[PDB]
């Protein structure tokens, strides 16, 4: 719980939601397993400095 | 870009030239999908007919990762002022969707709430654009980028001469020589999260161009949210 700790261990979107704390993500990405991380889907995603 | 740095290579893929019959940058852009372009809204003005340019960096040789698309439909806010620069803010429909690779990337959106407190509350926030160097020199030839710093909302109001209302923010050198200047309007002024950065804000107006005691003042975004949701399925 508090999203103002370190974004709430977030790599994105964070929500203080009721108690714990929810992880979100840009549109193009999807929430890792553990809940907090955004993993891309597509091969550009928003965001990144293309390489 | 008066100051600042340069883009390299994929550094600014977000960045977008809105370019006129005589084929000249006239504004900026930025990328949001493969079929929108977001803008500063009193960019449409200054060219009767217009194109959007994505991937290029050097407006005089060739990169071969440029592209020119057309528009099909511009979506200005209903809203706008000109007289007074507010609502400043505008989407563009491509006709032909945005090819992504090297040097063109869309940015993220990001979440209104979390956005104004985490990404808003960040020390720094990155412009960018083609336009001019100097208040009263000529327009860039190389995609600039410069880190213009938050700005206090209310040192803002203060250093003002004009009315910095609810849709929009203040941001870059109280004294420093780094602003945006003329032909960046439109712009991309994203702000970064690890490793990650998302439109917070549309290079809107300011009083010359990174003057003593004058600020940036930039569009801001994270208000028109919901707008620009219903503007990428056009409204
Ligand atoms: O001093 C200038 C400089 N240019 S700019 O160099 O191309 C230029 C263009 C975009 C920029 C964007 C940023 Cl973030 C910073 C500097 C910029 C510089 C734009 C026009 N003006 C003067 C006008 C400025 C805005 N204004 C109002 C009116 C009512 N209510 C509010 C503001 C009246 C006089
Ligand atoms: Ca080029």
């Amino acid at each position: 719980k508090l999203c103002s700790l370190d974004n709430g261990d977030c790599d994105q979107f964070c929500h203080e939601e009721q108690n714990s704390v929810v992880c979100s993500c840009a549109r193009g990405y999807t929430l890792a397993d553990n809940g907090k991380a955004c993993i891309p889907t597509g091969p550009y995603p928003c965001g990144k400095q293309t390489l | 870009i008066v100051g600042g740095q340069e883009c390299k290579d994929g550094e600014c893929p977000w960045q977008a030239l809105l370019i006129n019959e005589e084929n000249e940058g006239f504004c900026g852009g930025t990328i949001l999908s493969e079929f929108y372009i977001l803008t500063a809204a009193h960019c449409l003005y200054q060219a009767k007919r217009f194109k959007v340019r994505v991937g290029d960096r050097n407006t005089e040789q060739e990169e071969g990762g440029e592209a020119v698309h057309e528009v099909e439909v511009v979506i200005k806010h209903n809203r706008f002022t000109k007289e007074t620069y507010d609502f400043d803010i505008a989407v563009l429909r491509l006709k032909t969707p945005i090819t992504f690779r090297m040097n063109v990337a869309p940015a993220c959106l990001p979440e209104r709430d979390w956005a104004e407190s985490t990404l808003m509350t960040q020390k720094t926030g990155i412009v960018s654009g083609f336009g001019r160097t100097h208040e009263k020199g000529r327009q860039s030839t190389r995609l600039k980028m410069l880190e213009v710093p938050y700005v206090d909302r209310n040192s803002c109001k203060l250093s003002s001469s004009f009315i910095i209302t609810q849709n929009m923010f203040c941001a870059g050198y109280d004294t420093k020589q780094e602003d945006a200047c003329q032909g960046d309007s439109g712009g991309p002024h994203v702000t970064r999260f690890k490793d990650t950065y998302f439109v917070t804000g549309i290079v809107s107006w300011g009083e010359g161009c990174a003057r003593k005691g004058k600020y940036g003042i930039y569009t801001k975004v994270t208000a028109f949210l919901k707008w620009i949701d219903r503007s990428m399925k056009t409204r």
